[PDB]
């Protein structure tokens, strides 16, 4: 009977993990939209038929979107814990009454976790032509990270049904 | 034309077929009502024993 | 037991089956609302990621 | 001629394609009605529990 | 909870999806009204600024 | 304001050569004004996206 | 089954017949729009190729 009663804490832990991943996925929608817009900026800036003022305008938009990524990744927290802001390497949720864990690997969504830096930018059309492929890699790795978090959330839900 | 075909391909990948979901919705609502009724039948098993005392 | 007043195992199984039906109903409501069978990374991560990149 | 080409270029940069917006408008109006219906279905979940009591 | 009367998480998600549809509808109404896909600095600041100078 | 655009409350031209210079001055003023408004529009879109996340 | 709540075979057949009607409607819309009964290689490859060369 005591073993059966302690499963309530296991269920509470699994639901907490699902909430943490929900907040990370909400931040990831913002980040993937921002990365698609930045790819459009670098693609437009790589054209050499632009004059200097148009190129500078595209570069300024690119840098502002890059800062919004940092804002979105830093706010992806659920009651002080995060699986996506880079502050920890993994979270471990309860799997059974003995205290065995259900690990979820952290998927960093900050600029450094995406392969970028706080100073990433382009100053010439050739640098923008390179930034196209850089942002392509960043968007690809971000969607792979969010896909792993979604599979982890479905695994937590299936384990919660089994524990009940 | 290439942009239109990429957008139509995304739609093939992720869009729901809503005419099929309408059938699933109606049958699931009936199943939920029957499940409430079955739980109500299961709840009443203890009351049968009161007759013996 | 067979004629128990403390434990209703049939009611526990009936509750589990009702919860299954409610989860299916929640899934169908999400599909009707978004118009998507794969609306998030939770539905199918690989196809969701492919559709995002495309 | 240069003034006309600058004005046509501004139009290429900012003008909407209204024939495409007409399709988006109709599909979005249908989606809004379905969303109201789906919210109405979600609102009614509590009423199912009244039957058990 | 699973059979809660205090919290309707499915209704919260349905409300979010309805709000998404309403925001898309507002965007399409602005395009039909102005005739512009980029009608202000809020739509796309760089292209809006380029078009203004031109 | 006029000082934020690179101008002054007394900006003017008194000769044709001064007007020829003022052409480029006003060009710079219009360019910097459109860049400023573009940044404000990007900030407004960022506030709207954050409001959706907070909800 | 005959009185099943899990499977609606009649609804599946009705869905198939509605899809057939929708495909015919799409074909007629393409004919009205292009003015052509053979507008692409998908309609009839041999006659389309002959008409192209001619």
């Amino acid at each position: 009977s005591a073993t059966a009663n302690s499963m309530n804490a296991v269920k509470d832990s699994l639901q907490r993990g699902q909430s943490t991943i929900d907040v990370a996925l909400a931040a990831g929608d913002t980040i993937t939209d921002l990365l698609g817009k930045m790819k459009e900026k670098a693609l437009a800036a790589s054209d050499t038929s632009l004059n200097t003022a148009s190129f500078n305008a595209l570069k300024s938009d690119f840098d502002s979107l890059r800062d919004q990524i940092t804002k979105a990744a830093s706010n992806a927290k659920f009651n002080g814990v995060s699986i996506a802001n880079g502050s920890t390497a993994k979270l471990t949720f309860l799997a059974n009454s003995d205290g065995s864990g259900f690990t979820v690997t952290a998927k960093t969504l900050t600029l450094t976790g995406l392969g970028l830096t706080a100073s990433s930018t382009f100053t010439t059309a050739a640098a923008a032509k390179t930034m196209i492929g850089t942002i392509d890699t960043a968007l690809q790795t971000a969607t792979n990270k969010l896909a792993s978090l979604g599979t982890s959330s479905t695994g937590l839900d299936t384990h919660l049904t089994f524990v009940g | 034309k290439l942009q239109d075909s990429l957008d139509a391909g995304v739609g093939n990948l992720v869009d729901a077929d809503l005419a099929k979901e309408s059938a699933k919705l109606q049958s699931l609502q009936t199943k939920q009502q029957l499940g409430v009724q079955a739980l109500s039948i299961a709840n009443s098993s203890s009351s049968a024993i009161l007759s013996l005392f | 037991a067979l004629n128990s007043i403390n434990t209703n195992s049939g009611a526990l199984i009936a509750l589990q089956n009702l919860n299954s039906t409610n989860a299916e109903l929640t899934q169908v409501q999400q599909r009707i609302n978004t118009g998507k069978k794969i609306g998030s990374a939770k539905d199918n991560g690989a196809i969701w990621a492919t559709a995002k990149n495309q």
